RNA sequence: UACCGUACUGCAAACCGACUCAGGUGGGCUAGUAUAUAUACUCAGGCCAUAGAAUCAACCAUGUUAAAGGAACUCGGCAAAAU
RNA sequence: GGGAUUGCUGACUGAUAGUGCAAACAGUACUGUGAAGGAACUAAUGAAACUGGGCUAUAAGUGCGCAUUCCACCAAUACGU
């Protein structure tokens, strides 16, 4: 079970697991609180895998660390690594899930919202 | 002229020049090894006779879902 | 007696003299901080960090 | 965007002693980050089958607790955590000399390193997997051994 | 050209480009005028737009393999001409010609031949500027299809104040008392429930 | 339980940036440090 | 004569500067006939320290110039040997000049870019410990006759019965 | 104890005559390896000579001797 | 039974003096001849990296010895010697 | 009086000038215990001092990008495209 963060386990073999995109806010507004809860846990475990995998390689993230490591902007073949692109999509997914949850919390009427702002 | 107004203006001035700690912030970051700065942890107890006692209701509990295995939503949406 | 070494370093005295709270404790210290802000200094006090 | 505020040493000295909260809620939607460091390749083969190591070291953020790392690993990854040891690290200083020579200096965000000692899951405990020699002979051999050479200087050729 | 770049007033206020990529063009000025080429890429810069054509403005590029001295390899490469230095070739007389943005029927805007009868057979066709489709190469693991991602799972019909939806499970009722389908057994295993149980069993035995 | 060439100072050790351990850090700077071994009651030098 | 051009402006400026000094070297001081030359840039020595050795090899033939450089313990003599060996390599393999007739007809030392430093005099006064640099230009002409070797070649201690 | 005026280029050149080095009128050259040194100095491989091929010494036969090796 | 400190340096090339500055910098532990933490040699331990190489300059600094005298020197036995 | 947008405004300046700053991070580096002081650095071209050697001894065209006015759709009252 430490294999989950230990490696992609599909990257040592020359195959790409994730060939897709990250979640958007309008799709995430249509999912229930339980579905958002499960997606949040799956996305955080994916975030740990991607951070570990780009920590084994010495590649930056966020595009602000790239200026710190003296790596050139765009023309470096480092922003094009699969783990960095997946990491940016996973951060977008987690940020959008947080935004949807506060929107639903601000969309309430009674003291239930004071409890809705205690689990987010 | 008030004390809170001066601190708020200081923080608004510090909102600019923020991000990955450049310049004077590189030296100022080493204050955490000089004056015992308390980090952003949540306290779980209190000292009574010098022995720390963790209050059991303040221990961390994580409400993980029943199964995240064969759950039909992945972190990635197909294009 | 050789001079030049008037600066004897001490973190307690540095924070207790030129720190934020002694600057805020008095009115003229608060206008000192206000004109530090109006000049545009990046470091407001000797003990500021993040 | 709202970000990290400045803190002041006199302010933390004056408004000191953070109090414990009155109620702790079970944490739905947690915001906690872990990553492994580099493993030896034989440890990587040790993880590839049966998914276990006795000692794994992690990078975290400095706002975490040994209880939080142990609870998170036990809750999410199904491990048995025996003990956690945490080290606070400063960021690395970075130098990125500019178009005019300025010496632009950066500092990475501070991180906490956890040393997590694990425990064999259930019934699989055999994978701890380790003649004699006298310790008097060990010390007597390590006393007649040649000394380590003094460290060469970076300009010195040997 | 001018070497300042930022002093230049930004041109192309309305974004319309008469030259597109992959089309035959005539070089008007420079070391090789009278020659023709196919546009490989247009650099759409508002201040200094360039056009790279097929094998015409050839200058030797010194590609620097990283080294302090004279270790490098040299490759001939098409240097970028200015956007103003090129003009489209009409397919009839081989001379450069001005492209106009004529509107045909259906409200669409096309590129005509600059004639007093701008209609069909004078339109110069413009190719599309995008082809990066990840739709081919989908269905990998850790992905979800669009139809699955657009389920209307959320409904406000439930979620009403339900302080007594506990079901009485040691701490799986604490979360729906603080407002929850099923906690994992491993999560409840993390907060150990056996420190008092061992003392109770030892006292009983 | 100890690597004595390291103890006498004639060999490199695990965590070679320490070079002078306190009472704790003797256990983890030892080159023959086994994680699977149990941890002693006092953790001496 | 270079009908082609470089891609970047920096390389083109450098190449044009190179052709301008190849014009200035021809039909100027000497020039004319085929000449092997070298330019050793940024020697980590002062101009006086290099000029101490350069006054010994001025006008000599090539073998006794190598002899005069190889018979002194100076640090500058090794750099002068490097410059003379580079000039000899250009003259013999890049050009087609005959050996054993090469004369060191032009050698001189020019200034280099300095690295300014600081020295700490007493009573608070500053000083300097500037690190000096220099350049070497060596021109090896070919004479019409093999010249007088100027230093008698004797047998070593090894050549003994 | 202090110069009253600035030294001219001609006066400086005249004063710097002691700093110049005299040329050596003899050199010992090895015909094989082309090495150069004084006639009183060994410049073969035992000394510093990475170009030595051993042809500098043309004869060295000494097989016979008898002694007690102290061990 | 949490949080912070734990590397390295700390009579010093890493602190305070613009410096790799002959200056300034707190507390504690210690073996023998031996007897006091003084003195000479030494234990444990550490060091002989930050200009090197020979040689009979004058002269300068710091000392050893000096025949017969002895403050006669000098503003003043100052400085040395002496107990 | 003061704080921000616009100036088919300038016989204002054009990198030792103009703000202290035209710049990857200027109220910065750096100086000072502190209040406080406070730089240099655009892109090409490459003058002199300086130091070695040598010697002497056709006020035009052609392309692009806009602005003005025509036109035809216009919110139909300042132009909207
Ligand atoms: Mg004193
Ligand atoms: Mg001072
Ligand atoms: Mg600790
Ligand atoms: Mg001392
Ligand atoms: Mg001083
Ligand atoms: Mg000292
Ligand atoms: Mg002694
Ligand atoms: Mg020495
Ligand atoms: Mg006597
Ligand atoms: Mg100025
Ligand atoms: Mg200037
Ligand atoms: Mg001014
Ligand atoms: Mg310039
Ligand atoms: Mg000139
Ligand atoms: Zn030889």
């Amino acid at each position: 079970d430490v294999e989950n963060q230990g490696g992609l386990a599909c990257v040592p073999k020359p195959c790409v697991s994730s060939t897709g995109r990250g979640w958007k806010v309008e799709e995430l507004r249509l999912k229930s609180w339980q579905d958002l809860h499960k997606l949040w846990y799956v996305s955080l475990k994916e975030r740990n895998l991607l951070l570990t995998e780009m920590g084994l390689k010495h590649i930056p993230k966020d595009a602000a660390h790239q200026v710190m490591r003296r790596i050139p902007v765009g023309a470096a073949s480092v922003e094009e690594d699969p783990h960095r692109l997946r990491y940016t999509e996973v951060q977008n997914t987690l940020r959008h899930i947080r935004q949807v949850l506060e929107e639903r919390a601000a969309a309430e009427l009674v003291p239930k919202l004071r409890r809705e702002m205690l689990e987010v | 002229i008030g004390r809170e107004a001066v601190v708020d203006l200081i923080q608004q001035s510090a909102a600019k020049q923020s991000g990955i700690r450049k310049g004077w912030q590189v030296k100022a970051a080493t204050w955490v090894k000089r004056v015992h700065v308390d980090r952003g942890d949540v306290k779980v107890g209190r000292l009574e006779g010098g022995e720390f006692q963790v209050l059991p209701h303040l221990r961390p509990r994580y409400f993980v879902p029943a199964d995240l295995d064969k759950f039909q939503l992945k972190p990635y949406v197909e294009v | 007696g050789n001079r030049g070494n008037t600066y004897q370093p001490s973190r307690r005295k540095r924070v207790n003299r030129h720190g934020l709270e002694k600057r805020l404790s008095t009115p003229q210290g608060r206008e000192v901080l206000l004109r530090r802000l109006r000049k545009g200094r990046w470091r407001i006090t000797v003990d500021s960090f993040r | 965007e709202q970000e990290t505020r400045l803190r002041f040493v006199s302010s933390e000295w004056r408004s000191g002693r953070p109090q414990p909260p009155e109620r702790r809620i079970p944490i739905c939607f947690p915001n906690i980050t872990l990553q492994m460091m580099k493993l030896t390749p034989e440890q990587m083969d040790q993880v590839k089958e049966t998914g276990w190591l006795r000692e794994v070291a992690f990078k975290t953020t400095p706002d975490v607790t040994k209880l939080e790392i142990a609870a998170f690993l036990q809750s999410v990854y199904g491990m048995n955590v025996e003990r956690v040891s945490t080290i606070n690290y400063l960021g690395r200083r970075r130098l990125a000399i500019s178009r005019n020579g300025k010496r632009l200096w950066w500092r990475e965000d501070d991180w906490k390193k956890a040393y997590v000692i694990f425990r064999p899951p259930a019934g699989q405990e055999h994978l701890l997997t380790r003649q004699q020699r006298p310790v008097i002979e060990q010390i007597r051999e390590a006393a007649r051994a040649p000394r380590l050479p003094p460290r060469p200087y970076p300009w010195e050729r040997r | 050209p001018q070497a300042l770049y930022r002093s230049i007033q930004p041109m192309f206020k309305t974004n319309r480009w008469r030259i597109c990529r992959d089309d035959l063009v005539y070089i008007l000025s420079g070391p090789d005028k009278g020659k023709t080429g196919k546009v490989l890429e247009i650099i759409k810069d508002t201040r200094t737009p360039q056009v790279i054509v097929e094998g015409r403005n050839l200058r030797k590029k010194k590609v620097k393999t990283g080294t302090g001295p004279d270790d490098f390899f040299v490759v001939t490469m098409e240097a970028p001409l200015h956007y103003s230095q090129v003009q489209l070739v009409d397919p009839q007389t081989g001379k450069p010609m001005r492209v106009i943005f004529a509107y045909t029927a259906d409200g669409t805007k096309v590129r005509s031949r600059k004639v007093p009868n701008p209609s069909t057979a004078d339109i110069i066709a413009t190719p599309s500027e995008e082809d990066p489709d990840p739709r081919v190469g989908l269905t990998g693991p850790k992905d979800t299809s669009a139809s699955l991602a657009r389920q209307a799972t959320y409904t406000p019909s439930a979620g009403f104040p339900f302080r007594v939806r506990n079901l009485e499970r040691i701490w799986a009722e604490l979360q729906p008392d603080a407002d929850x389908x099923x906690x994992x057994x491993x999560x409840x295993x993390x907060x150990x429930x056996x420190x008092x149980x061992x003392x109770x069993x030892x006292x009983x035995x | 339980k100890w690597d004595w060439k390291w103890v006498l100072g004639k060999a490199s050790g695990r965590k070679p940036a320490i070079t002078r351990p306190r009472r704790h850090q003797w256990h983890y700077c030892n080159p023959e440090y086994d994680p699977a071994a149990p941890l002693p009651e006092v953790l001496r030098s | 004569p270079r009908n082609w051009m470089w891609y970047d402006a920096d390389d083109e400026r450098e190449e044009r500067r190179k052709e301008r000094q190849r014009l200035a070297w021809a039909m100027g001081p000497g020039g004319g006939e085929e000449v092997g030359a070298a330019h050793l840039m940024d020697v980590p020595q002062s101009m006086k320290k290099m000029q101490r050795i350069v006054k010994l090899v001025r006008g000599l033939p090539y073998p006794d110039a190598v002899a005069q450089c190889s018979l002194v313990p100076h640090k500058a003599a090794r750099y002068m040997l490097q410059a003379l060996e580079a000039a000899h390599a250009d003259a013999t393999e890049v050009k087609g000049l005959d050996a054993e007739r090469l004369v060191v007809g032009t050698v001189f030392v020019t200034r280099g870019a300095y690295e300014p430093g600081i020295s700490y005099h007493s009573k608070g006064r500053p000083g300097s410990k500037t690190f000096h640099r220099s350049h070497i230009r060596v021109v090896l002409n070919q004479a019409a006759e093999r010249p007088a070797p100027f230093a008698r070649i004797v047998a070593p201690l090894m050549s003994r019965r | 104890a202090t110069p009253k005026k600035k030294l001219s280029l001609h006066r400086r050149g005249n004063r710097r005559v002691w700093y110049w080095l005299k040329r050596k009128t003899e050199v010992a050259k090895c015909s094989y390896c082309g090495a150069l040194s004084g006639r009183n100095q060994m410049f073969s491989g035992a000394a510093g000579n990475s170009a030595c091929t051993g042809q500098c010494v043309e004869q060295a036969p000494t097989p016979p001797a008898s002694s007690y090796p102290a061990e």
